């Protein structure tokens, strides 16, 4: 029981008012300002899923059902699932949602 | 005297389990009243949608 | 032929757009439902244990 409480307390602490989301003025190319990790991970998860959906879309439109593409789709889908899962394990739900808001 | 000590130990452990479980449950209780700033949601179902 | 083919393509794309629109509307409702299910589980099944 103590072990479980410690785990949830750690999550609460991590949730506390964290993740500065700088408004990326689009024009300001240069300032190397370092994207918060949560934002990068969420974006990447979302992009990966988008590319996957897009690929499904392009295929649906191009009617070329190459036989063998299903194995690769499943793998891609699994890859995203793993990534998505990782994102939810690594970051607090509060920060993920905040990242989604910004996106 | 040994059984009295053991009895105190057993009562302590039973209370520890009660305290431990109460603490654990505090993490799942949604702060109805907006006001209390302090309790940052820990569960995505808490919402924040 | 190209113009016709292209018109078909535009129509296919248009269909996908209509599907995605519906799909996203459904997903939004689902997210609301899924949120209500997790809260209901905590209230009905976990919160009563400390008293027992």
């Amino acid at each position: 029981i103590q072990y479980r409480c410690e785990q949830l307390q750690e999550i609460r602490r991590a949730s506390q008012r964290e993740v500065m989301f700088s408004a990326v003025d689009p024009d300001l190319s240069s300032s190397t300002f370092l994207e918060p990790e949560v934002l990068r991970d969420v974006r990447e998860v979302c992009k990966l899923r988008f590319k996957f959906l897009r690929s499904l879309h392009d295929d649906s439109i191009s009617s070329s059902v190459h036989p063998g593409k299903e194995d690769l789709r499943s793998l891609s889908h699994q890859q995203w699932m793993s990534m998505a899962e990782k994102v939810w394990n690594t970051h607090t739900p509060n920060h993920i949602l905040a990242a989604l808001e910004r996106l | 005297h040994l059984l009295r000590v053991t009895n105190k130990k057993l009562n302590h452990e039973l209370q520890s389990i009660v305290n431990g479980v109460q603490t654990l449950m505090s993490f799942f209780s949604t702060p109805e009243t907006a006001c209390e700033l302090s309790s940052q949601p820990i569960f995505l179902s808490q919402l924040l949608l | 032929q190209n113009i016709q083919e292209a018109c078909l393509l535009l129509d296919k794309k248009q269909k996908h757009i209509q599907i995605l629109i519906k799909g996203n509307s459904s997903s939004k409702s689902q997210i609301r439902r899924s949120s209500v299910e997790a809260q209901k589980y905590v209230q009905d099944k976990l919160l009563p244990w400390p008293q027992e």
